[PDB]
């Protein structure tokens, strides 16, 4: 077959990265370590931490259109009641 | 819209149906069939149910079999090829009053009752809105209702204007089993028995589902321990960097 | 070499999902893609078996359903899972493609992969309008009218596409049996745009969550996202399992259990959950033309997006303003298909024509215009001049 | 351990995985049905036919 | 034995705030009482009625009847 255009990956042995210097490495093997040591320092401590970096960006927009959906609720509510009888004659023109 | 044109809202009763672990109560499937026969089949038909189905739900075999045969079905014809007719048996279906819906309005001054075969997943509200439907006729409509003549008020029907009467009465049946029939007593059977008619499968379908929530359970707890079994190589890996000299 | 790299067909299966090198650092949301293939074969399978007792004419095909729903052995496990697993399908795409917004995954030089994905997205969506008609519920028949009516209003060849579409002069006999047929090809050809969308894939590999290039740290696909693709399966197969059994009717409408009528309209015409927002977008614009191509359009603006952003860093994960107005974006469609469910009434129509503005103003306004003012905030806080 | 009496330090064959699975089924089937129905006591048709008939 | 709703609906309307809504609801029907008997009556477009007091009161007597009305059916 013939080759193709140029990509930005490689393979095995031929990646496409810098080339790598003074970088040591060390492991160990998952038959010599005691199983399951974060089901209690992780799940309490480090998620309280991964949450409230990240909560304030996602709670200020769920509340601005959280008010908007109720109050609009609340005057459709206000309109078909027997009350609100000729504000709904006036908003139908 | 307006609070009339919606309907008001039903509340909720406690089934002994409702909750993940429970069965129909079968002795009111029983009673539900009798008033059925005797109060609703002058004007509603049922053609989704067939007389087989009946059969070790609420009745013996011998018992279905005498109740249907007291009705008459369409034959093969004959050998002159003249039309014939003969008793039923277990593979038909349950008959209607009418013979076509022409027919039925001219008996329900224009207006058609509809099948009652799936009228409980077809209504919101279940087997609240049909229970609170035929308890819920008040004894005059509230003033400054106006009904065309013809017409009842009930405030669970959207419009608060429907074409069906008051129907249940303090015994109006009698009971095989001594239970007492009042009103309320009766309105709850039909409506067990019309949940079995949408649903025939109900019973079966919790007892699979039992199963079927305990494997798959099992199987994602077994799996998280699995996955960090075999990535706690990567998560504990550590990098040392000493800067190479600059011969280069 | 091993015989799993030197035979012709095993070749593809060891560099697609045994051999693949992966970024080290990529979450459980890199995990959405393998969910999708899993929903496709559950819909393929359960629908053949299921189509060996349907009946499609106009008078047989509400009573065929029913006769899966009763007489069939296990019939009402293949139907529930069958209308259950649809919502499913169109939950886990919007996660995954919400993912693809987040992280940059349009940018280049992955345009080409984006591209297939929206292509992908067009035939989902009018699969599961054409196998919702089979029913012919009371939902199924006004919802077909609704949709067939709105090719009218294009200019002098109106009336031509929309009695070529119905067979007829309404939606009738022919309607139906044509409407089945061509539900059982688009699967077919969405299994060939899966392919299509793998192979674009493989020659630039997967992004990370970090933004940055890959290439110094890979391990393999085999051991590792094999075993953590595992755990969301038997997520997803838990959840679906306690709707198919224990709640089977919570997302559909109690009206589709009414044979269909042409001479009664129901009280509110509603469609499924997921439809909900391309409805309200529909029903802002008061003209009948361009309301049809602004619902199409809602769609095709998901491919100006590698253009107008114009960030020198991929993604969103060390960027303060374009987090807020993410979220912005995922709350406002939220809001669009809620009032999509609502009536014609004051104040919901001024509230969604509000929504319909933001909806397109994201992607041709807002996103050009912080994108500039992030590239000059990170050069001012580091050059002292 | 309880672990080395069976296995002495293998996993588990497939020949034994594809045994056991079968003798899952008919014990796992049983004791559902068995809890089933003790819960739901007197509302079966089994408790009802008993009734119409003593 | 007489129906069970009906003597729990009768109970439940004799305490405070079910004496309170009775109220509300008799003193509207009072008003179109005397109404409809003013020359006039012909179309108004603006006739009124008393669904609204009577869905108060409805809504009051099934939140207190509907969690223990089956305990007293068999
Ligand atoms: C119609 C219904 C369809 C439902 C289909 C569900 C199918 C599965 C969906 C899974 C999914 O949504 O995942 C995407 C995203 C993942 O965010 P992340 O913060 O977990 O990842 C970080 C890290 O990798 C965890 O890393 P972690 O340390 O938590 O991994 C170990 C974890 C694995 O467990 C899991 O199953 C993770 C999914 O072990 C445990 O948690 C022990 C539990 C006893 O999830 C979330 O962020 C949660 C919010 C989802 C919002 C969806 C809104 C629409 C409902
Ligand atoms: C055709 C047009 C298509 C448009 C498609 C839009 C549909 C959107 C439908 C909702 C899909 C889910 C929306 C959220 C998807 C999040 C995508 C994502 O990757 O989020 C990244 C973020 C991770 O944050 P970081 O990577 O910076 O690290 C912190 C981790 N603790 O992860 C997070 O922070 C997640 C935080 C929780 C998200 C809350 C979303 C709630 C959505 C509820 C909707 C349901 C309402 C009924
Ligand atoms: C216990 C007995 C009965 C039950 C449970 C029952 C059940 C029902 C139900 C569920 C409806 C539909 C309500 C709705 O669509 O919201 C209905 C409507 C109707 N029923 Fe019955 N029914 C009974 C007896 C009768 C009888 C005896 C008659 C006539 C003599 C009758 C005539 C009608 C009519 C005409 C309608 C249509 C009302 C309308 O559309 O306005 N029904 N019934
Ligand atoms: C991407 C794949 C598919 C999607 C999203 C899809 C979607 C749907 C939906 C939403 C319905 C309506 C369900 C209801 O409310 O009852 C439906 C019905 C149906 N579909 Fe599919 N479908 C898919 C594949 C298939 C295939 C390949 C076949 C046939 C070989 C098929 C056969 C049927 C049949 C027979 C019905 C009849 C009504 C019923 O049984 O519920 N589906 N489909
Ligand atoms: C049946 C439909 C689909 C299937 C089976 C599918 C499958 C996949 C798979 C397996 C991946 C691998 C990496 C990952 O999971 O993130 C992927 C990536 C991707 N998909 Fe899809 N996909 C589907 C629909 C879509 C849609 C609707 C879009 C966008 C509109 C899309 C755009 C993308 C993009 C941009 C990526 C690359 C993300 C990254 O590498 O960070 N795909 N897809
Ligand atoms: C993140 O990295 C990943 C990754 O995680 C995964 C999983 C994959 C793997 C691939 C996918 C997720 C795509 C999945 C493949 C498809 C969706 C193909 C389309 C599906 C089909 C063609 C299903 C075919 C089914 C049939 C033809 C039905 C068979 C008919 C029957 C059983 C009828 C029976 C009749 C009788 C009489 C018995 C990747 O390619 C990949 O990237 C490297
Ligand atoms: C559009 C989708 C189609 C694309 C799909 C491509 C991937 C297909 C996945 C197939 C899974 C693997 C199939 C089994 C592979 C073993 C075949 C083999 O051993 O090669 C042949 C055996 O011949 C056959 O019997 C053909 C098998 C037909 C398979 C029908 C499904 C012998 O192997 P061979 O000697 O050629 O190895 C060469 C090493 N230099
Ligand atoms: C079972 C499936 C078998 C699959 C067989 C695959 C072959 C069938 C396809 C035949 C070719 C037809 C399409 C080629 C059109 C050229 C595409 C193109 O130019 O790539 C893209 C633009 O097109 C797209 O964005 C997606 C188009 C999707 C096509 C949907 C059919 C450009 O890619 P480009 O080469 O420029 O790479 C970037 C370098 N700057
Ligand atoms: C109006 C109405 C009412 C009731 C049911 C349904 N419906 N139809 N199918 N399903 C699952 C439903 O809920 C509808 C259709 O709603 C929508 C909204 C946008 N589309 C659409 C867009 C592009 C294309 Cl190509 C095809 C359809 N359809």
């Amino acid at each position: 077959g013939p080759p193709s255009g140029k990509t930005y990956m490689g393979w095995w042995g031929h990646m496409g990265g810098p080339k790598q210097k003074g970088i040591t490495s060390y492991a160990v093997s998952p038959y010599a370590q005691k199983p399951l040591q974060g089901i209690f320092h992780n799940a309490v401590f480090n998620s309280f931490r991964r949450f409230k970096s990240q909560f304030l960006y996602v709670l200020i927009p769920a509340g601005i259109y959280w008010y908007w959906w109720k109050n609009g609720n609340e005057y459709n509510e206000f309109l078909y009641s027997k009350a609100g009888r000729e504000e709904l004659e006036r908003v139908n023109v | 819209m307006t609070a009339a044109e919606h309907g008001l809202h039903a509340p909720a009763y406690a089934w002994s149906h409702n909750g993940p672990f429970e069965t129909f109560d079968h002795a009111s499937i029983r009673r539900g069939y009798q008033v059925y026969r005797e109060v609703c089949a002058a004007c509603h038909s049922l053609d989704r149910v067939a007389w087989r189905t009946l059969v070790g739900v609420s009745h013996t075999n011998e018992e279905v079999r005498n109740m249907a045969e007291e009705f008459e079905y369409d034959d093969e014809p004959d050998e002159q090829g003249n039309p014939k007719k003969r008793p039923g048996k277990l593979s038909d279906y349950i008959p209607g009053p009418y013979p076509n819906e022409q027919a039925a309005r001219a008996a329900n001054q224009g207006a058609l009752p509809p099948d009652l075969s799936l009228i409980v997943k077809a209504r919101h509200g279940g087997c609240d809105y049909i229970f609170s439907l035929l308890t819920g006729y008040p004894d005059e409509p509230p003033a400054g209702v106006a009904l065309p003549p013809g017409s009842n008020y009930n405030p669970y029907f959207p419009g608060g204007s429907i074409a069906m009467a008051r129907v249940l009465f303090d015994d109006m049946v009698e009971y095989e089993d001594g239970t007492p029939a009042t009103t309320s007593q009766m309105a709850k059977d039909v409506t067990t028995f019309l949940n079995w008619c949408a649903e025939p499968e109900h019973d079966e379908r919790k007892r699979l589902g039992l199963k079927t929530v305990i494997i798959l359970s099992s199987l994602y707890l077994l799996s998280i321990w699995v996955k960090k079994f075999k990535w706690a190589g990567i998560k504990t890996r550590k990098f040392v960097f000493n800067p190479p000299k600059p011969r280069k | 070499m091993a015989f799993r790299k030197s035979n012709v067909y095993l070749s593809l299966v060891n560099s697609y999902i045994i051999d693949s090198p992966q970024p080290s650092s990529i979450n459980y949301w890199w995990n959405m893609g393998s969910l999708l293939g899993l929903c496709l074969v559950i819909q393929i399978v359960t629908g053949i078996f299921m189509a060996m007792h349907y009946s499609s004419n106009i008078e047989l095909a509400f009573s065929s359903v029913e006769h899966i729903m009763r007489d069939v052995h296990n019939g009402y496990i293949l139907r529930y899972l069958h209308a259950n697993g649809a919502s499913f399908f169109f939950m886990v795409m919007f996660m995954h493609m919400a993912k693809g917004l987040y992280y940059g995954s349009y940018r280049s030089p992955r345009v080409t992969l984006w591209n297939v994905g929206v292509i992908i997205f067009i035939l989902t969506i009018a699969t599961a309008f054409l196998g919702y008609c089979c029913v012919y519920g009371q939902m199924s028949h006004w919802g077909a009218t609704v949709i067939t009516n709105l090719f009218s209003a294009i200019p002098f060849v109106g009336n031509d596409i929309v009695s070529w579409l119905w067979g007829g002069f309404s939606v009738s006999n022919p309607t139906i049996q044509r409407f089945f047929a061509l539900h059982y090809l688009v699967p077919f050809i969405i299994a060939a745009m899966v392919i299509m969308h793998l192979m674009a894939l493989h020659i630039h590999g997967s992004s990370n969550p970090l933004g940055i290039t890959g290439n110094l740290d890979r391990i393999p696909m085999h051991s590792y996202f094999i075993f953590k693709d595992l755990v969301t399966v038997f997520l997803f197969m838990l959840i679906l399992a306690l709707f198919v059994f224990y709640s089977p009717n919570t997302l559909g409408h109690p009206d589709n259990y009414i044979p269909g009528n042409p001479l009664v309209t129901p009280a509110s015409i509603v469609p499924e959950w997921y439809l909900l927002p391309f409805y309200a977008i529909l029903r802002s614009i008061p003209d009948k033309l361009l309301g049809v191509i602004t619902m199409f359009a809602a769609i095709l603006v998901l491919l100006v997006l590698p253009f107008t952003d114009r960030s020198v860093v991929r993604g969103n994960t060390f960027k303060v303003l374009s987090k807020f107005f993410f979220f912005i974006f995922v709350f406002n469609f939220v809001l669009l298909g809620q009032i999509g469910a609502c009536h014609v009434e004051v104040p919901y129509v001024l509230m969604g024509q509000i929504a319909t503005f933001i909806y397109f103003a994201y992607f041709l306004i807002i996103v050009p215009v912080i994108s500039t003012i992030e590239n000059v905030l990170f050069y001012i806080g580091r050059v002292n001049k | 351990s309880l672990y080395k009496t069976f296995f002495k330090r293998n996993a588990v064959f497939v020949g034994t995985i594809f045994a056991g699975a079968f003798v899952f089924q008919t014990v796992f089937d049983t004791a559902i049905t068995s809890w089933y129905e003790n819960h739901n006591k007197g509302k079966l048709w089994k408790d009802v036919k008993a009734r119409i008939a003593a | 034995v007489t129906d069970q709703l009906e003597d729990l609906r009768e109970h439940f309307k004799n305490t405070e705030e079910g004496k309170a809504l009775v109220h509300h609801y008799e003193e509207c029907a009072e008003r179109v009482k005397i109404q409809q008997q003013q020359p006039g009556y012909a179309d108004l477009e603006h006739k009124e009625d008393c669904v609204e007091e009577f869905f108060h009161l409805q809504h009051y007597l099934d939140t207190a009847t509907a969690p223990r009305l089956f305990d007293k059916l068999k």
